[PDB]
């Protein structure tokens, strides 16, 4: 399926994961922020690609990126 | 007499185009009691073509093989045919009115962000700010030559936003 | 959470007459996802796969083919009454699959117990060129 | 512990991230963290980003006074 | 040499209705090969 | 009349008028110099 | 059946005056296609006078419904019961706005 | 699932949907991206590719040389170039009718049969083919070349035979050999074989393979070469009244400088054009040995880029790492040439129709055409290929640290600066070429048409006045015999230049006026615009402010999504598939400038071209509407001409750019809620839920929807525009 890929630059404000409409993201315990969150992507299998977590990333660029490739069922958004 | 072309006066297709055009002028003219303000305009109509048909005569115009009137672009060649007035100098008058534009514009610029919240001054113009401005630009070349001499034209390519590689 | 819930399939279905955009064919090939909550009264919501339908008192059990519907559903119950839903995956041979609460507490939250994966530690824009990586296989960003 | 792990606090900085939208750009500090974080320095710019968000997190390496 | 007089009206079907149905089997079995 | 004066001040406003004020001055350059080509003092 | 109906003239500027063509009866200006002639001359309306007329009372019917634009907006303005009555709505469209105007363009 | 049709891609053959087979289609021979590949495989597939698209050409030549003598009338051509029309095809349909066979029936032919316009006829019958035994020969021999070709393609696939990965990067000796041998020694012989047959065959005489080795193709016989008396040679050229089938008025001549057309057939001289090829073989072959091969001698190709170093920082670094730049990136390589090669075909455009070489080819209205819009189309294509295959390389394969500091680097840094001009200049031409056309139709329109502004082309005229076009006036060189250009020459090509050049009849150095003026300056802003579009796509293909890592995407993505504002048509190939629009216009522009001229110089009325051109007008009424009163009557209601099927063509090419604007226009969203419909329609039906499809269908990709609407569009524009110009042209003239 597509590429989920979280940097450093990420705050932990919980918008992506907000922001998604399938589930992908999650957010985990971090000390490289001051809120102590990292977002992480354990369920890159079922993402779409909708770049809906790239929407509501606050900080400037993305700490938050999806690469498209390799479509299947799930990444398809096929309910046949 | 250049580029193989006569001058409009010396041509005869210039003649003929002016002699048609009086002609259908006349043909909507006789339609009309001469007590009418169509009447009235249409003579306006062919003496302004009369006026405008003499003007571009005896001014240096110069028509090929279809009686409409040609013009040179090349200065120098130009100059030394009396061709300058027909682009040599609109051009260089457009020039300083367009420098007026982008001076008046920078001035406003510049002088609008020194403030707070700019973009306001930038969607509700300052009107005697704007006449003021729009007063003093008419020295715009050398304010400009003048801004390019003590470097405050330009900005340094440290201070401007640059995309990526 | 702590023990991972198992789904049950005689839960009533809420009360609902017959949906044209529900599970295709793709339900009996491969795998369906099934949303369940827990409602304390009888209440009109409106479904994603299309008009509205009324949940009974107690537990309701939904189908539907596509996880963004049962995700969807899931964030109108929990932003409309506050319902805190769980679906599940169940393919064609029978194996159910817990989607939703992984750990129990929501991806919004964080337990201490979650392990962070596919997180790049280098900074964007720090990812080497195309050229570097070249018939290898690896994605600049992979790494 | 010591001073500051930063600028002052409301002085102008010049980001220099490349990949930043402002880039070039001078903004003005609004705090410095101080527990060690990777980008302490919270950057707050009069021009918004394509995204609207105006406030951003660099690191101590990033940042020079305005020229 | 010269081709015989009935060739336009053999090759032209054969190109035109017989080697694109042989053509578009052929790529249909190949699509949906599977293992 | 500080408030109507800084509706007019607004953008759309004095681009009106610099619009009318170009139209009516090319206008009546226009009318009082029918149809010129080349500059000839 | 001769004079083509025409209701705008042109200023003389820069040669836009030949779009003054002969419509006929001594005038000149743009064959209008609106059909406001037609329109007239089934009104009755027979002399410019009563045109003139017409854009005055035109003309103070709009400044009227301007200032009721802005009195029922600043000054009194309708509550959302009074919008909600559909039925009375309904009826006075019906019987007023568009049986009294037939009525009265009947008449 | 892993379905095995795209072996080249695994991730591809996992894909339940339609769109592993598109994908199959689009990214089968982008070989780089291809899984497990290798550089060596890579190398051995290009060459492979190369092999197979040489044997399609010779294949494809072969093909209508065999067409052309069977089913043809090349001797009937032969005996009589000027009235009796070229033959491409015989057309046998059975969907045809009675009176459309009967109309076909053009040129003598038993059968209906196609005016041939590609011009083959006026070639082979300049190069000295005759009989159609010739061309029978010729065409099975360049089947059997075809079939050498593939078989060698086949070889150079097979295992220990394929090359080595310094065979195909050793650039010295690949650079020398093709310098010298697929160029020069290539030109030598042909030059040869242009001696030998092509002027004896132009003078009455049959040199043929039976007779070779006997004939003497120069009556001196090789002896003046070896003692360095060439000029024997051009010692008696072909007289004015010379018959080109016939030896009346012939010579004895193989090389010589007499410039200009020959009287009888309007074209260049056989000996002129043997002399050229001679001295470009002689040029090609000196320059041939210059690189650094095996041997002692030769240029190393990084020792003089990495020595052309302007001093005191012009260019920083300058020009060193170039060489593992150009190397070691094959997309370099590719637009490099495909930019020469279209800098090549617009050339051989632009001197075609004013020097045709090939004997009773001016008089072919319908053929000149159709090359020249042919050739331009080719080169805007490939022009086109050149900047986007650009792209690609700054996308995959550019490393900053490798070239840091150069050139490259360099128009990296200001790329901001480029862009703006370009645009500044592209916002310039257009703002006043479209000021000019609205100011002169509205001044026409007023009835008043001495009051528009005519610019007069004072820089062209100059130019040609200055090359000996004496109808401007002036006194520049060429012109006055007092000039040192007109006294050097003066008996060697200046008295025949200045006759084919003072003649208006033919279209070498035609009058320029006003409305050439501004026709040429919108050529000048398309060219710009397009340019401004392609150099945008690759100088942001890497990076960009919206996109700093466009080059993590690749180079051919979709969007990122609606965040940061919208992003879509953000990538390189949305440019150049922007910039194919630009092109097209840019093309249609410069063809309905050549043939709305050249129609009015045939038709002799070259004034309602002058007074005409100004005004957009005079470009839809004069040209688009009246040269189209031929074309539209193909079929109707009354009968049919022989213009039927451009008539048919042209509204299929109507046709074909609608359905370029309908997946131009509509995009996926509502496409794909449509194909769920009709999934669910298709499943809950009874006596067809039966059956079952074994991928889903689905709507298709974004980027897959721009080059399907680009493909659509594309060919329309070349149907319609090809169309109207056969039929403008050969159903009034001949
Ligand atoms: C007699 C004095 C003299 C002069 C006139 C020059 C001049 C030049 N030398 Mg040089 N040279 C000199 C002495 C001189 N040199 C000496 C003493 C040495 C030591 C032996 C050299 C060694 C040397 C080397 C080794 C090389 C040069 C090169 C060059 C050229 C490029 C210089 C450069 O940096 O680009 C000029 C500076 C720039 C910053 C470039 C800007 C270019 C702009 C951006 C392009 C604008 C294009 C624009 C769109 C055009 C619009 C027109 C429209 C119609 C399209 C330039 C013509 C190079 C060369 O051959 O190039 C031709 C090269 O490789 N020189
Ligand atoms: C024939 C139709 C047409 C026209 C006129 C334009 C015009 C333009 N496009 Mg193009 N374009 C078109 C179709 C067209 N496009 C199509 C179908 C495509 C494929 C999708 C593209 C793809 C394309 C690309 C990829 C690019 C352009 C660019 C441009 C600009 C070129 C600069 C120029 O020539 O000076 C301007 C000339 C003009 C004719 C513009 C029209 C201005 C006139 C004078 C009217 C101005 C207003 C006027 C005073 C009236 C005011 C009142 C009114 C608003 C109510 C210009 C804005 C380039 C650009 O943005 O420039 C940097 C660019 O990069 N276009
Ligand atoms: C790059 C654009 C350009 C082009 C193509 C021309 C072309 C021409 N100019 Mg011009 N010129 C130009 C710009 C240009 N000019 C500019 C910017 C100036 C300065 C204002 C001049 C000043 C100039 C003079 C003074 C003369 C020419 C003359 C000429 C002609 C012959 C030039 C020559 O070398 O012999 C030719 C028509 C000469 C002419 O008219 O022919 C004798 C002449 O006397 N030109
Ligand atoms: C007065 C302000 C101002 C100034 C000084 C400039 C200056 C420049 N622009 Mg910019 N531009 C402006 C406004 C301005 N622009 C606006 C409002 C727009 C949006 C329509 C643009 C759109 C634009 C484009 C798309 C491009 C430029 C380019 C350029 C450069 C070429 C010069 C030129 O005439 O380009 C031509 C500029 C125009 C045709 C824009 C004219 C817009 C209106 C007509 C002028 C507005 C005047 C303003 C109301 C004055 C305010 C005074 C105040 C007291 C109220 C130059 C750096 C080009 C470039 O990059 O060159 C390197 C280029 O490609 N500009
Ligand atoms: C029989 C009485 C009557 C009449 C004739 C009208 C007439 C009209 N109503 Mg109204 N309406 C009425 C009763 C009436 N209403 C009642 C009782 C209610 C409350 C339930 C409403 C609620 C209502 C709403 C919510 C809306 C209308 C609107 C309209 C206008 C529809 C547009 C149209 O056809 O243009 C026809 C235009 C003309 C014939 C031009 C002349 C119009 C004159 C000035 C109106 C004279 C009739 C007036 C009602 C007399 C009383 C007002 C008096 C105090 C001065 C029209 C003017 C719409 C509107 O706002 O339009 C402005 C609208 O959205 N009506
Ligand atoms: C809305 C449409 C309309 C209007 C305005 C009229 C109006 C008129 N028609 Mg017509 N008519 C109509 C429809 C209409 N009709 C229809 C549909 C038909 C069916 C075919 C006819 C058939 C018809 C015929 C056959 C005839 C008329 C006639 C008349 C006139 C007689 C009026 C009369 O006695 O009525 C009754 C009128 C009143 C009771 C007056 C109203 C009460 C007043 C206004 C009270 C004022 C009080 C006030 C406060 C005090 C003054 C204020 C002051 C001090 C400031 C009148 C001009 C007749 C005519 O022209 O001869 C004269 C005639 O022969 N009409
Ligand atoms: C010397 C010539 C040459 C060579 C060797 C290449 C080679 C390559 N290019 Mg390049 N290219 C060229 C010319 C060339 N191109 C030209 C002239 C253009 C401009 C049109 C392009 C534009 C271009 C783009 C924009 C891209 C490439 C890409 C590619 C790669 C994919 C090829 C492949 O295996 O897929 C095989 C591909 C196909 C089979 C698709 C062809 C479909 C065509 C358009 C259909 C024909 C149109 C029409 C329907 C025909 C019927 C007409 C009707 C009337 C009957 C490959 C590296 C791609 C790449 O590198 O991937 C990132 C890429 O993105 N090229
Ligand atoms: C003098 C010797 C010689 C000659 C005549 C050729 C001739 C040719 N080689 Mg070259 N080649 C040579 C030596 C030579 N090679 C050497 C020594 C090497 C190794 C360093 C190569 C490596 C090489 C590669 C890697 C490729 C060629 C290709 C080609 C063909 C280019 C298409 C063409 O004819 O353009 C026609 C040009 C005009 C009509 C003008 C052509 C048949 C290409 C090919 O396979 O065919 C397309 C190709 O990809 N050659
Ligand atoms: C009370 C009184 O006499 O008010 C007379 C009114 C208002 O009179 C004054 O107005 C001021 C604002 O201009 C303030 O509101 C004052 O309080 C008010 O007394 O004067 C008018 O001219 C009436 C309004 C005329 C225009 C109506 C346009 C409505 C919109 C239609 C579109
Ligand atoms: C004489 C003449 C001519 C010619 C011309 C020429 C040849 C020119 C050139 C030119 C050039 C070669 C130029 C260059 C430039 C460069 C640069 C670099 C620039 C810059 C600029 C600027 C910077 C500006 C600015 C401004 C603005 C925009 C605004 C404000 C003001 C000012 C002015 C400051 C012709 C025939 C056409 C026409 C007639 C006349
Ligand atoms: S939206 Fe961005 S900054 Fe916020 S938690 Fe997600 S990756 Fe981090
Ligand atoms: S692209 Fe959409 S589905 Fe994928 S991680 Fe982002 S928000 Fe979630
Ligand atoms: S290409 Fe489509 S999905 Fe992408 S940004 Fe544009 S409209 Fe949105």
């Amino acid at each position: 399926a597509h590429v989920v890929k979280i940097y450093d630059t990420c705050i932990g404000c919980t918008q992506c994961v907000r922001a998604c409409p399938l589930d992908v993201l999650e957010m985990v315990p971090w000390d490289g922020c001051k809120a102590a969150q990292m977002a992480s992507s354990p369920r890159t299998e079922d993402c779409v690609g909708c770049k809906r977590c790239e929407t509501a990333c606050p900080t400037d660029f993305l700490s938050v990126r999806v690469y498209l490739g390799n479509e299947s069922t799930r990444s398809l958004g096929l309910a046949y | 007499d250049v580029a193989g072309l006569t001058p409009c006066s010396e041509s005869k297709a210039y003649n003929k185009l002016e002699r048609k055009e009086l002609k259908t002028l006349e043909k909507r003219l006789k339609k009309y009691e001469p007590g009418s303000a169509p009447y009235l305009a249409l003579q306006a109509t062919k003496e302004r073509t009369q006026n405008r048909f003499k003007n571009y005569a005896k001014a240096g115009l110069l028509c090929g093989n279809d009686g409409l009137p040609h013009l040179i672009s090349d200065p120098g060649l130009a100059l030394r045919f009396n061709h300058a007035g027909e682009v040599f100098i609109p051009t260089f008058g457009f020039l300083y009115v367009a420098g007026y534009i982008g001076h008046v514009g920078r001035q406003y610029i510049i002088k609008s962000k020194e403030d707070a919240k700019p973009t306001d001054k930038e969607i509700i113009l300052d009107v005697p700010l704007a006449l003021q401005l729009a007063f003093q630009g008419w020295a715009w070349p050398l304010a400009a030559i003048q801004e390019l001499r003590n470097g405050s034209l330009l900005e340094k390519d440290e201070n401007i936003t640059v995309s990526p590689r | 959470p702590w023990k991972q819930p198992e789904l049950d399939p005689d839960t009533p279905s809420p009360i609902f007459g017959g949906s044209t955009g529900g599970l295709l064919r793709k339900a009996q090939v491969e795998e369906f996802y099934v949303t369940t909550w827990e409602s304390p009264k009888e209440q009109i919501f409106e479904m994603p796969t299309g008009g509205a339908a009324i949940m009974r008192k107690g537990p309701n059990l939904l189908k539907f083919a596509r996880k963004e519907q049962c995700l969807a559903l899931t964030t109108q119950l929990r932003t409309k009454f506050k319902m805190t839903p769980c679906f599940y995956r169940v393919y064609a041979d029978g194996k159910v699959e817990y989607l939703h609460p992984k750990d129990g507490v929501y991806p919004e939250k964080v337990n201490a117990g979650r392990v962070g994966v596919n997180q790049n530690m280098r900074s964007i824009g720090e990812n080497v060129d195309p050229i570097k990586v070249k018939f290898t296989g690896s994605q600049p960003f992979t790494i | 512990k010591k001073k500051e792990v930063g600028p002052k606090r409301g002085s102008l900085v010049k980001v220099l991230r490349p990949e930043s939208y402002w880039y070039n750009q001078v903004g003005k500090v609004v705090s410095v963290d101080q527990s060690g974080i990777r980008y302490p320095v919270v950057v707050r710019f009069e021009n918004q980003n394509y995204a609207g968000v105006s406030t951003n997190n660099y690191a101590l390496d990033e940042v020079t006074d305005p020229p | 040499f010269v081709p015989p007089a009935w060739a336009p009206s053999l090759f032209v079907p054969l190109t035109g209705l017989v080697l694109p149905a042989i053509g578009m089997a052929w790529a249909f079995t190949y699509i949906q090969k599977e293992k | 009349m500080k408030d109507f004066t800084t509706y007019l001040s607004t953008a759309p406003v004095v681009g009106l008028g610099w619009a009318i004020f170009t139209s009516g001055l090319l206008i009546e350059i226009n009318r009082f110099f029918p149809d010129p080509l080349v500059f000839s003092f | 059946t001769h004079i083509k109906p025409s209701a705008q003239v042109v200023w003389p500027i820069v040669g836009q005056e030949i779009l003054n063509g002969d419509v006929g009866g001594g005038f000149q200006g743009i064959q209008i296609t609106s059909g406001f002639f037609q329109l007239w001359r089934a009104s009755g309306i027979t002399s410019e006078l009563q045109l003139y007329s017409t854009a005055i009372g035109g003309l103070v019917l709009a400044a009227a419904c301007f200032f009721a634009g802005w009195f029922h907006y600043h000054k009194a303005a309708p509550k959302l019961e009074w919008f909600q009555n559909v039925e009375s709505m309904l009826n006075h469209h019906l019987a007023g706005l568009l049986g009294l105007g037939s009525l009265a363009w009947a008449g | 699932a892993t379905k095995l049709f795209p072996k080249f891609s695994q991730g591809l053959a996992q894909d339940p949907s339609t769109r592993r087979i598109w994908y199959g289609l689009a990214t089968a021979h982008d070989f780089e991206s291809h899984d497990g590949m290798t550089e060596e495989n890579l190398y051995q597939k290009i060459f492979a590719s190369h092999f197979g698209q040489l044997a399609i050409i010779f294949l494809w030549t072969s093909g209508n040389l065999f067409h052309v003598a069977w089913q043809g009338n090349f001797e009937q051509w032969v005996t009589d170039p000027i009235h009796v029309r070229p033959i491409a095809h015989a057309i046998w349909d059975p969907h045809f009718g009675q009176p459309a066979v009967e109309a076909f029936t053009r040129g003598g032919a038993s059968g209906p049969v196609n005016i041939a316009t590609s011009g083959v006829y006026q070639w082979w019958y300049t190069i000295g083919l005759r009989s159609n035994q010739e061309l029978y020969v010729s065409s099975v021999f360049l089947a059997l070349v075809s079939a050498v070709f593939l078989f060698a393609g086949w070889l150079h696939l097979q295992p220990n035979f394929q090359p080595s990965l310094s065979w195909f990067k050793d650039a010295e000796s690949r650079l020398n050999h093709h310098l010298s041998g697929l160029f020069g020694v290539s030109s030598l012989a042909w030059t040869g074989h242009l001696v030998h047959v092509a002027i004896p065959e132009s003078r009455g005489q049959h040199v043929g393979w039976d007779n070779f080795l006997s004939v003497l193709p120069h009556p001196q016989g090789l002896t003046p070469f070896w003692s360095g008396n060439w000029a024997a040679y051009a010692q008696n050229p072909d007289t004015a009244s010379h018959a080109f089938g016939t030896a009346d008025g012939s010579g004895t001549a193989i090389l010589t400088f007499l410039g200009g057309f020959h009287p009888q057939t309007q074209s260049l001289w056989l000996s002129d054009m043997a002399h050229h090829h001679l001295a470009i073989a002689v040029l090609f072959i000196v320059a041939g040995h210059m690189y650094r091969t095996n041997f002692g001698i030769g240029h190393r190709l990084e020792a003089i880029l990495e020595a052309h170093t302007p001093p005191a920082g012009g260019l920083g670094a300058g020009h060193k790492g170039l060489f593992h730049t150009v190397n070691n990136s094959l997309h370099f390589q590719l637009g490099l040439a495909l930019a020469s090669v279209g800098t090549i075909t617009s050339l051989v455009a632009q001197h075609m129709y004013s020097l045709p070489p090939y004997a009773y080819l001016a008089v072919d209205f319908t053929t000149q055409a159709s090359l020249y819009t042919h050739h331009q189309y080719i080169a805007g294509f490939i022009m086109c290929g050149a900047f986007a295959h650009g792209a690609i390389f700054f996308i995959r394969d550019y490393d900053p640290e490798q070239n840091k500091g150069n050139v490259l680097a360099r128009v990296l840094d200001h790329k901001e600066a480029i862009i703006s001009h370009l645009s500044w200049v592209s916002l310039f031409l257009g703002f006043h070429t479209l000021g000019l056309y609205v100011h002169n139709d509205v001044v026409q329109a007023f009835g008043t048409p001495e009051k528009q502004i005519l610019i007069e082309p004072v820089f062209a005229q100059w130019i040609q006045a200055a090359q000996g076009k004496s109808l401007y006036g002036f006194d520049l060189l060429l012109a006055s015999s007092s000039s040192s250009a007109y006294s050097a020459g003066q008996s060697l090509w200046l008295p025949g230049w200045l006759e084919a050049i003072n003649n208006n009849q033919n279209s070498l150095f035609l009058t320029i006026g006003p409305g050439d003026f501004l026709v040429h300056h919108a050529i000048a802003l398309g060219l710009h615009t397009t340019t401004l579009i392609l150099v945008k796509g690759a100088l942001d293909a890497r990076g960009s402010k919206l996109m700093p890592d466009k080059k993590d995407f690749g180079y051919s993505f979709p969007c990122d999504g609606p965040g940061r504002g919208g992003t879509c048509d953000i990538s390189a190939y949305d440019a150049f598939y922007l910039a194919v629009f630009w092109m097209l216009n840019t093309i249609g522009w410069v063809t309905f400038y050549w043939h709305w001229k050249h129609l009015t110089l045939w038709q002799g009325n070259v004034s309602q071209f002058d007074e005409s051109s100004t005004y957009l007008m005079g470009w839809l009424r004069d040209y688009l509407w009246l040269n189209s009163s031929q074309l539209i009557n193909g079929y109707n209601p009354f009968g049919m001409n022989s213009l039927s099927v451009w008539a048919w063509t042209f509204l299929f090419g109507h046709l074909v750019y609608a359905t370029g604007f309908m997946f131009l226009i509509s995009w996926r969203g509502y496409w794909q809620e449509l194909i769920e419909t009709l999934v669910w329609a298709h499943e809950k039906t009874p006596l067809a839920n039966l059956v079952y499809w074994k991928d889903k269908p689905v709507a298709l990709s974004i980027v897959q929807a721009r080059l399907v609407g680009l493909a659509h569009f594309s060919v329309g524009y070349i149907f319609t525009y090809a169309a109207f110009l056969i039929a403008s042209t050969s159903g009034r003239f001949g």
